[PDB]
RNA sequence: CCCGGCGAGGGGAGUGAAAAAGAACCUGAAACCGUGUACGUACAAGCAGUGGGAGCACGCUUAGGCGUGUGACUGCGUACC
RNA sequence: GUAACGGGGCUAAACCAUGCACCGAAGCUGCGGCAGCGACGCUUAUGCGUUGUUGGGUAGGGGAGCGUUCUGUAAGCCUGCGAAGGUGUGCUGUGAGGCAUGCUGGAGGUAUCAGAAGUGCGAAUGCUGACAUAAGUAACGAUAAAGCGGGUGAAAAGCCC
């Protein structure tokens, strides 16, 4: 019983090619190149699924300071106030209402200056 | 109306004569003819050739209108290439390759 | 939903005008940073420039503390081999003011195409006068 | 008007028509999901709360569907050091569709 | 002596980049012939200028 | 029959179920090399991806932040055995 | 080549003491999902609702699978109203994979449950064929040497006179 082994390796190649459309060079045409290519590029999506959770806290973050010194009050003091007046909006929706109803988030800083007071 | 003309296993790098063949892309027939008569390459006695026999086909087989007439696709395709031994020294033998093309002219009246 | 990004098209930036006079060279070059990003306003997009133009009068009369108007040098090397020059700051404000204080912003902003693009809304006069009067910029002590 | 609630430990600000994508809930297609916690109210004026909650405050949604995002696959690699592992992920999810916002 | 990596196809086709071939522009026509000559060239027919150099 | 050197090669006509089955002939993969179209690219520094992301083109849908292609700018990131 | 804060800069943005905030990891918590191993209640080939807890990994040990060729089931079943092979697209599983379908192709293919293996390749300065790169680059083999008129020819520096 002898194996000929044309047809399946080619589609294991195919499937490893189609996954390295876009790419450079051999990256997308060679595949010894490709494979290697397709592997890394899961590795870095992999580290990235975390990644994104920091960046995006960290815009949060930012946008948050800046629309709280226009009223008037920097980050730091800002959330210990929320959480000294038991208010748990996070920081994605707290940069949404900073950006889009500037007078909800003054109504905000107004609550917590209250309870810093 | 398109018509074709194509020189097969034609003795040339296609490199060669994709030089001509870029000089005549796209011009009016006319213009073509004059431009390939001074251009002095060897490829550019061929590549005329070619389109001389695509305008009379599409005048014999076709419906004329000569004036009409511009290249609207030239391109060239490499062909099978040659294996040559070329004796080299201290024993030593290189191989030579004679490469051919395949020179293809499309003239349109449209 | 997504988190919200500004739209390089439609960003709105406002011009400014600040005096140098006597003040601190670092503590000034920071604030100038901070609004040529965009780091003020609550639209703040990482990969977006969202900064003012601000324009810097009286460059020269920029004031820095300790012995550093004789003793802080300031380093380039041309290229060619020896090619090694120095000038103090007082050497500095004498020939071209101007530098100093840009040299100082250019420092504190990010690195790359976007912040070469940010350096350009800065401008820097040596002296009190300046030519964008139409451009309508308002004062902003900083 | 806008309302902030929270759902599958996470928040969502949402107005009356509007579908959102949360973590898989124990309910019907058809059946009608009441939230509520609600963190904030804003109309013309904004409700916000002393303590966490408003005090009526109450979202009515409709369950719209039930299903699986896209594939992510999964990729692990030592190099050098003979190891490599593959795995894929679909996450379930639940659209409503926002009703009514009560303050 | 020689090369240390592959050169790619994107380079070969930047270095070739200045290999275009120039048509000749304008191709003068005899007063008297009408012919179409390479300019400061004599025709095919021989003319030259409106006169009839050449015997061939 | 037509172009060409009474060439090579080709375009018609005709045969055939099929000639993109034409003798360099079943099927005809990949490397490699071209022509056309969409988008990007001539002040910007590195394993060339990955995470975010504008604009443009083309479909869809009465838009509906949909789909496909491209990817300015930006965080992170020194192949495999 | 600044080159003994990473840099800008700093007279605090340094150091000491005290205090309260905040940032910060794949740690912990929240929400959804999967698997292993124990105790449970039921029910028995168990499974659910439970219920605790566990799941970085080289050499290496244990467990469970995918796919390929061939034999039986099969004188069955699918197929010129289009087989295998090729090339796209959509859907689908935790993975190796699977399924459907457009175009190409033009005659074979094979469920299920079993059985047997020339059963899976990226590396071995592996083996054979094809095709790249350098590159239209080096070179065209004695530095005895050619010039012109005519001829022939589609074309003549090289043939003939
Ligand atoms: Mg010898
Ligand atoms: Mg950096
Ligand atoms: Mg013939
Ligand atoms: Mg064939
Ligand atoms: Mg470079
Ligand atoms: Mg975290
Ligand atoms: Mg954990
Ligand atoms: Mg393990
Ligand atoms: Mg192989
Ligand atoms: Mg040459
Ligand atoms: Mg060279
Ligand atoms: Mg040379
Ligand atoms: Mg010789």
């Amino acid at each position: 019983a002898r194996v000929k082994r044309g047809v399946i390796a080619r589609a294991r190649h195919k499937k490893i090619l189609k996954q390295a459309k876009g790419y450079y060079g051999a990256r997308s045409r060679v595949y010894r190149v490709a494979f290697q290519a397709v592997i890394k590029a899961g590795q870095y999506a992999y580290r990235d699924r975390r990644q994104r959770k920091r960046q995006f806290r960290q815009l949060w973050i930012a946008r948050i300071n800046a629309a709280a010194r226009q009223n008037g009050i920097s980050y730091s003091k800002f959330i210990n106030g929320l959480k000294k007046a038991s208010v748990e909006i996070d920081r994605k929706i707290l940069a949404d209402i900073a950006v889009f109803d500037k007078v909800a988030f003054t109504a905000l800083v107004e609550k917590a200056k209250a309870a810093l007071a | 109306m398109e018509t074709i003309a194509k020189h097969r296993h034609a003795r040339s790098s296609a490199q060669k004569v994709r030089l001509v063949a870029d000089l005549i892309r796209g011009k009016k027939v006319s213009q073509a003819l004059d431009i390939l008569t001074y251009t002095n390459k060897k490829a550019a006695v061929l590549v005329k050739k070619v389109l001389e026999s695509a305008i009379a086909n599409a005048e014999h087989n076709d419906g004329a209108d000569i004036d009409d007439l511009k290249v609207t696709k030239i391109f060239v395709d490499e062909g099978p290439s040659m294996k040559r031994i070329m004796p080299r020294a201290k024993g030593r033998a290189d191989r030579i390759l004679k490469r051919t093309s395949h020179i293809t002219v499309v003239v349109s009246d449209r | 939903m997504k988190t919200f990004t500004a739209k390089p098209e439609t960003v709105k930036r406002d011009w400014y005008v600040v005096d140098a006079t006597g003040k601190t060279l670092g503590r000034l070059a920071t604030e100038l940073a901070r609004r040529l990003r965009g780091k003020h306003k609550a639209e703040y997009t990482p990969h977006v420039d969202t900064g003012d133009y601000i324009i810097v009068l009286n460059a020269d009369k920029v004031a820095v503390t300790g012995n550093k108007r004789t003793d802080k040098v300031y380093y380039h090397h041309t290229g060619h081999i020896g090619g090694i020059k120095q000038a103090t700051f007082e050497e500095m404000i004498a020939r071209r003011p101007e530098r100093v204080i840009e040299i100082a912003v250019k420092g504190m902003l990010p690195k790359g195409p976007l912040g070469r693009a940010m350096f350009r809304k800065l401008k820097v006069y040596a002296g009190n006068e300046h030519n964008h009067a139409a451009q309508q910029p308002q004062v902003l002590d900083i | 008007m806008y309302a902030v609630f929270q759902s599958g430990g996470k928040q969502h600000r949402v107005s009356e028509g509007q579908t959102v994508r949360l973590e898989k809930l124990d309910i019907a297609t058809g059946e009608t999901v009441e939230f509520a916690e609600v963190l904030m109210i804003a109309n013309g004026e904004e409700v916000k709360i002393g303590v966490p909650f408003v005090d009526g405050g109450v979202i009515k949604a409709e369950v719209v569907a039930h299903g699986r995002g896209e594939k992510v696959k999964i990729v692990k690699f030592r190099r050098r050091k003979h190891y490599r592992k593959q795995q894929g992920h679909r996450q379930w999810f639940t659209d409503v569709k926002i009703t009514g916002i009560s303050a | 002596a020689v090369q240390q990596n592959k050169p790619t196809r994107s380079k070969r086709g930047m270095r070739r980049s200045h290999d275009a071939l120039t048509a000749v522009t304008s191709l003068s026509v005899d007063k008297t012939s009408g012919e179409k000559h390479l300019r400061h060239h004599i025709t095919a027919d021989g003319y030259y200028r409106g006169r009839k150099v050449i015997a061939k």
